[PDB]
């Protein structure tokens, strides 16, 4: 934790927004099966 | 839009030809070759005909002679709602995509498909957007005011498009072109009534598009795809991230194959437009066999577009072999194929060409710098005197004068050197730098 | 909205059952002895009655090796494998080509399987309700649920997992389904039209209503070669939880088939074909572009040729007295070594002539739709035979190009001396490239 | 003809099963001749059979279409089932994932043979019926009533939440294990048949099995250690038995699972089994292989190899001095050499009529001594494509019988290899050399 | 401090009218070489022209990577200088071509000018289905968590008493740590106390943070929202470089197209160096032979000196600097000189000032002979070791003593290869 702890400061510089939701497969539209979200948004509260 | 602030190919904007297919002398910047924009010309008839396939033509001849020219003038000169494939031979190489793949990627998205998708609209001012509950004998009492400005109307939700209106959270009065297999509602914004509202002072701040078209009305819209983007689709269930991230995958055949049959009845059935375009290419006397024998033999296959093929070098070593033939090409492929010559320029032409540049880049020149670049051109190549222009317009700056005179280009000339000058100097200076051995003389004196 | 390359004047061989061919027909003139041997090898191929018999012929280009091959392809029928494709296509990258060269030899060997599945479909009504008998807390294992359809409703309970299913489907008393009764699971035809119009609108399809009476019976025959059932063994299929959805979205890549895999398929096919579910057919395969092959595939296929089940392969080579790609010595005719052609024959594809070249060029002119007058025809075909067909080939399609741009449907002299101008060929290149200062 | 096998080159040579007094014979079986070959092949095979000597080696030399693949083939159906035969070829070693060395260790580890021996418990029949008098399970036991014994057991805290597990309606076959084992359903009784008109995929309907429940039952399993291996690979490393993902297995699963088949043997759990290595044309193979080998033959676990080649004083690859058989003087000297002699008129026109029997094709006199002239001069294999060539001829010159015609139309339209060497080297006009020299001009 | 055999350049000297003094900012002699940088300089400072490159040919101890610098530094902090060698474009996972215009796309500066809020304060309470109700100095709001975020705050262990520095553009969540108003908890508490933050929760601020063209490319092709699980799933899944096609280029054109045409943001453009072009195979020369011929290929600076020497990548294309005819045929050859006595001379006397080496005049002329018998680079080398030397031997200055010891000690090619003719031993 001590030498995890204070170096942490770099900041990746561009992110765009509507790009990691569209990639894990969870969102209110997706091409992929619908069958998996909420237990997917269920294991995202509670995954380790 | 399309940000590019300039190039050395950035001067021509949609070539110049006739009716009877024949040259202009001074077509739209690229001057000269009457052969060659003949040949440009008989190209784009072929092209806009649409009925021939497998053909491969040969650019031969010295390099500098407006082949770039050539190419770039078709490319603009044909139009839109046809597009191309302009990417030089060199980058064939991947580590995501063999030697296969890519050529594979390369002949589909050569030939593309339009489409015709008869979508649906709902167009009107929306002034409220009421959404009552889930009673059980109506699933769903949602009222929603659709107006256009030529009638008002009012409308109803079927329990499942109240999140559509509001997947990015937006209010009601927004123009929507919704479709009906789709589920995801586009708000347009805002929108007006033909309302006075109330007595005291009001109808502050009301100033957006409102609803022209008809409340409803089906519109035929043209979307045009590759072949890249409808086999990453059939690959994996989610395209878009291949299509941008560029991760596809190798796809495999059975899936061109329930494309080619796909197709083939989509254009039986009037739903789809085939648009065969064209492949350019370049440097093939640096091609490697297995790719001589992949075009050989899509040639003679049923679906090949026409090729923009050519080899700057003449009698070049042949890439991939252990012989050497002319245009680096063997004779199988040179006596398939057809073949144009082009020839090198003269001084005039040169002049034009660099008048048109300096007219292109908004600059008072003075025709005595005009002539000593012409000179300069004309005793080494088009490219020298294209540079000296540039620059020697930055040395008439530097000197706080407007005009270009004789002394920014005797200054361009004498600062950056030539290549006879180059090659005259390191000649001169065998044990000066580094060498076959490397062996640098640093030592100036004993 | 046409688009014919090199072929589609082509439709066949043009035999008869004494093996007696015609001049012009199918798109084939002259080659009396390879019409005769294609014919025959066909003949042979038709029976299905071996497997593993290979060929070669020595055809320079525009021959009419691919114009014989598509013939022969053709000659089978659609519904006949086949997978001709280039041999530099075998030097892969994700699989070593061996494994290539297998697993296109399960591709090309055929089948045909059926079976034969019923299947129900709007709801009509629905009442829902077994004992624990124990300490469980309840058992649900029979609901009635309604089957409108249209030619009679038929309402019907099943195993409680059909009942899941229909909750699975979420469909609604008035929303129509189509259940297989083969799993028990639900496949959505979608939503009804009687309990529609519920509201003005609905983003959901409101779908036809199911046509004819509920308890559907049907039978499908398809023809899937091994290959296809191979890959889709090799990656799952269904799942729910994260392993699933992520193995899906990961990009699968080409793999090495296991033989003991080859084993399982073949038990399984040999014990549905037991019980007349599928027929067998071979296959054929076709490579053009064979002497660029390495010595180590030349070798490897002198005991591949020995596989019991491989289809009958064509081998195609244009060259000479060639070493193979690869060989400091081993130099052979068509690039082929003597050890290679000790398992197979030799056929001899040879060039044109004068009246059959300027019927090629008429045909040609015929396909593609344009009129061709009698001297362009006689120079066109002229200059083939001192040079090259190909030639004249395609200057034909340029030359009506010319001929439309002066609004006229024929062939003048004219066109065809423009065409020639503004178009070399590899003979003027022969001898103009040398005199050139820059390369 | 048990999978969707057609026919072979060599499909009635199925056995060197040598009589017993292994004294050659001249007609065998439909082999002819190979008299001292037959003897020592016969020699070696009982040398493998007989599973207690390691480090064997045997070199076969000859030219091809001799019947070498055929003799192995002969060897491997001669040596019955139960052993798995190692097909591999010499253009199958240089694998992307699998280097040369190991490679040949994992082929060597799918030769060996094993067998493994398990007991295990079940209770058969057990058509239940639970009910008992909420939940809590007080008093719980269970009705069972198989065909033999129809009574009552009694359970306790694993079971009386056990039997609420496998949520059922007791009116059906199921399995439990009376070593404290699981409940499993085989399935339901044919009264459960008409209950439900559509049963689901997951109900099948199994009549009471017909006898007592206490099933002590054995099973025999013969796997590879190979496949235990990838098995054992990752903590979940089923999916990679097909796949082929095994990459470069290590040595150190490689000596525990010989100590451990060693104990597994003293045990007596485990016993071995003989295998056998062969891969043809070794020649076109690397001096590394042939310098592994050599080493790697004479461990403990050695199964023999078929060596196999046909060319003469040329370079072992990966070297560039001349070598004996295009092998290494080491290879060439740890083993015994098989070879091969020309063929004569009489075991040619036998196994061209045995080729024309396999193939069911009919030959006459004229058109046998005919190919077997062809085969006498040419090869063997050339009258054997035209055995079938000629039967297409005659079946589509309305009739059966092969003679003249149909091998003189073959002849005219198929051409010999040295008559095709011939119109080469007299057209070579028309041909192209390495340069691209191509004479396409005409007139 | 440190020092490596730079940062004595301080720029070309250029006056008004570009001509750079003779020895100013450290630089000797070659008037080609600083005349023709700074006409480059003036070329780059219009900022109206691109896609042209020019080669600087010079032997070693040149000033040609000297001038490199010096231009760099001349540049100035906003608009960049891309240093690279013919090495670096050997990549692992992806082509060199795409390499090249990863390089390319991040030369080009892009003045950008985007938005940025952070919703930082006590939480007060949260609930289930999100709300996290930050408490400011003056402000107190709840916001909603979607479930991925949700997730995130639970992971953070946040509770009643906890401050967190959770952005409102990319979302991500960084707790501040416990409330210091909760001071009063435990004499020895572990966590840090910090108080409640000031203003509103959503603080809203204008930022400056501009985007290169890479950057706003790996923004859409891998997601970096950070501190949320699904940000690290997307960053977990590609987290290397993708092979970035032409489609997506054309969309990150338009993109960078509307927002320069927004109106605040700008363009700037950029240099990129390459060194020891000889190196390089025909490949890429043959590539970027049709790259430069293109619409946004910025301007990059060759770095190469060879005679007539096969290029790299061939086996019969003899050249001077080790580069194609084509290429020499369409760039510019900017000349060097070999340096003097007088240039070694005072090369020596800058090389000793900036090193805090007060060399007197006798030590330096001999140090100059040094360099003007064998090398320029083995008299430079000298000049630390010799005033070690004199420190160690007790001298402030440097004796003909410590030069001697110095060339007795630190030989140069020309004694070693005297002494490898005469050996038993290699
Ligand atoms: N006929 C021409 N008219 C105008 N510009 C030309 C002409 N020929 C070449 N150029 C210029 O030269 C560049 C292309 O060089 P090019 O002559 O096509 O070389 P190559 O013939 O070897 O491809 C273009 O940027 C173009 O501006
Ligand atoms: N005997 C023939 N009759 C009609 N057309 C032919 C004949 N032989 C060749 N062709 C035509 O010539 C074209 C080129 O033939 P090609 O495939 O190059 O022959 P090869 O495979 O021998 O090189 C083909 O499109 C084919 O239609
Ligand atoms: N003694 C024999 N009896 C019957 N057929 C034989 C005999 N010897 C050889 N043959 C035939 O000759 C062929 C020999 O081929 P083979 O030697 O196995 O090829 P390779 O030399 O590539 O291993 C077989 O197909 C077989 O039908
Ligand atoms: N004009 C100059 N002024 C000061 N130092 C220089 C000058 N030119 C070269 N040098 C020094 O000589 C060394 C070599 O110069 P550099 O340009 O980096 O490589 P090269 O000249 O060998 O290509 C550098 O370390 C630099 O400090
Ligand atoms: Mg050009
Ligand atoms: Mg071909
Ligand atoms: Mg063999
Ligand atoms: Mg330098």
């Amino acid at each position: 934790r001590k030498i995890i702890d204070t170096f942490a400061v770099l900041t990746p510089s561009a992110v765009s927004l509507d790009m990691r939701k569209l990639a894990l497969g969870l969102n209110d539209d997706s091409s992929v099966g619908e069958n998996t979200r909420l237990k997917v948004m269920q294991n995202c509260f509670e995954v380790s | 839009k399309s940000l590019s602030l300039i190039a050395a190919h950035s001067h021509i904007t949609g070539l110049g030809l006739d009716e009877n297919l024949q040259p202009r002398p001074t077509s739209e910047g690229m001057v000269g070759q009457l052969q060659a924009r003949r040949a440009a010309g008989v190209i784009l008839k072929m092209v806009q005909n649409g009925t021939i396939a497998g053909r491969a033509v040969l650019v031969a001849g010295p390099p500098s002679t407006g082949k770039t020219a050539l190419a770039m003038g078709v490319s603009q000169s044909l139009g839109k709602d046809v597009p191309f494939t302009a990417i030089a031979g060199s980058e064939i190489f991947s580590l995501e995509l063999s030697k296969t793949e890519a050529l594979t990627q390369a002949f589909r998205k050569s030939i593309g498909i339009k489409i015709k998708e008869e979508t649906e609209l709902i167009e009107g001012e929306v002034v409220e957007i009421q959404i009552d509950r889930s009673i059980t004998g109506g699933h769903k009492q949602g009222k929603l005011t659709i107006k256009t400005t030529d009638m008002e109307t009012i409308y109803e939700l079927g329990n499942k498009m109240i999140d559509g209106l509001t997947k990015e959270k937006v209010l009601a009065g927004d123009v929507i072109s919704i479709d009906k297999a789709s589920g995801k509602i586009t708000k347009l914004g805002r929108s007006f009534a033909r309302s006075r509202d109330y007595d005291a002072m009001g109808a502050d701040t009301r100033f957006v598009q409102c609803p022209e078209g008809e409340l409803q009305k089906r519109k035929t819209v043209v979307h045009t795809v590759s072949l890249h983007e409808i086999d990453v689709i059939n690959s994996r269930t989610q395209g878009f991230l291949a299509l941008f991230t560029g991760d596809t995958g190798e796809i495999r055949s059975e899936v061109r194959d329930q494309i080619n049959t796909k197709v083939a009845e989509w254009k039986e059935e009037g739903k789809a437009e085939i648009v065969p375009g064209v492949l350019f290419i370049d440097e093939v006397h640096m091609l490697d066999i297995e790719c001589f024998s992949f075009i050989n033999r899509a040639l003679e296959d049923e679906f090949a577009p026409i090729v923009m093929m050519a080899t700057n070098r003449g009698v070049s070593k042949t890439r991939g072999t252990n012989y050497k033939s002319p245009h680096g090409l063997p004779l199988d492929l040179l006596d398939r194929s057809i073949i144009i010559t082009t020839k090198s320029y003269n001084e005039q032409e040169i002049k034009t060409i660099l008048s048109i540049r300096a007219q292109e880049e908004e600059v008072e020149l003075s025709s005595d710098a005009l002539d000593l670049l012409t000179k300069t051109g004309v005793e080494t190549s088009l490219r020298y005197s294209s540079n000296l222009i540039s620059v020697a317009q930055q040395i008439a700056m530097k000197r706080k004068n407007n005009t270009v005179e004789v002394e920014d280009v005797k200054r361009a000339y004498l600062l950056f050197l030539d290549s006879a000058r180059s090659v005259k100097y390191v000649q001169e200076n065998e044990s000066q730098y580094i060498d076959d051995q490397g062996n640098v003389q640093i030592s100036i004196a004993k | 909205v046409t688009r014919t390359a090199a072929h589609t004047h082509i439709k066949g061989l043009g035999l008869d059952e004494s093996g007696v061919a015609k001049r012009v027909e199918g798109g084939f003139v002259g080659q009396i002895e390879a019409r005769e041997a294609c014919g025959v090898i066909v003949d042979l191929i038709k029976a299905k009655k071996m497997s593993g018999r290979a060929i070669l012929l020595a055809g320079g280009p525009s021959t009419g090796k691919t114009a014989l091959a598509l013939a022969i392809s053709q000659e089978l029928g659609p519904k006949v494998p086949f997978c001709p494709l280039v041999g530099s296509e075998l030097y892969s990258v994700e699989v070593k080509k061996t494994e290539t060269l297998m697993e296109n030899f399960r591709r090309a060997i055929g089948l045909r399987i059926k079976e034969t599945k019923e299947v129900y479909e709007e709801v009509t009504e629905l009442t829902p309700e077994e004992n624990p008998l124990g300490g469980y807390g309840k058992t649900i294992s029979h609901v009635i649920v309604g089957l409108k359809s249209a030619k009679g409703t038929k309402t019907l309970r099943l195993d409680p997992t059909i009942y899941e299913s229909i909750q699975r489907e979420k469909v609604s008393i008035g929303d129509v389904i189509y259940i297989e009764a083969n799993t028990g699971a639900v496949k959505r035809v979608g939503r009804s039209d009687a309990y529609a119009t519920e509201f003005d609108l609905e983003t959901e399809e409101y779908v036809p209503l199911p046509k004819g009476e509920v308890h559907k019976k049907k039978e499908i025959v398809q023809d899937v070669t091994l290959h296809d059932l191979d890959v889709a063994n090799a990656r799952p299929q269904g799942g729910q939880d994260v392993i699933s959805m992520m193995g899906q979205l990961l990009k699968p890549k080409k793999t090495e088939i296991t033989e003991k895999l080859r084993q399982e398929v073949n038990k399984v096919v040999a014990k549905y074909i037991d019980q007349g579910v599928a027929e067998l057919i071979p296959g054929v395969l076709f490579i053009d572009e064979v002497n660029m092959l390495d010595i180590e595939i030349f070798t490897y296929l002198n005991k591949a040729l020995e596989s019991n089940i491989a289809p009958v392969v064509v081998l195609a080579s244009n060259r000479g007295m060639t070493t193979v790609r690869g060989t400091e010595d081993v130099i052979s005719p068509h690039g082929v070594p003597p050890d290679l052609i000790d398992r197979l024959l030799i056929v001899r594809t040879l060039p044109y002539d004068k009246d059959e070249i300027r019927t090629i060029i008429e045909r040609r002119a015929t396909v593609e739709r344009l009129q061709v007058e009698s001297s362009a025809l006689d120079l066109l075909a002229t200059m083939g035979t001192e040079t090259s067909l190909r030639y004249a080939l395609q200057l034909l399609a340029p030359c009506g190009i010319l001929a439309q741009t002066s609004n006229r449907k024929e062939i003048v002299v004219n066109d065809v001396n423009e065409a020639k101008l503004l178009f070399l060929d590899a003979k003027r290149s022969t001898k103009i490239l040398e005199t050139s200062a820059n390369y």
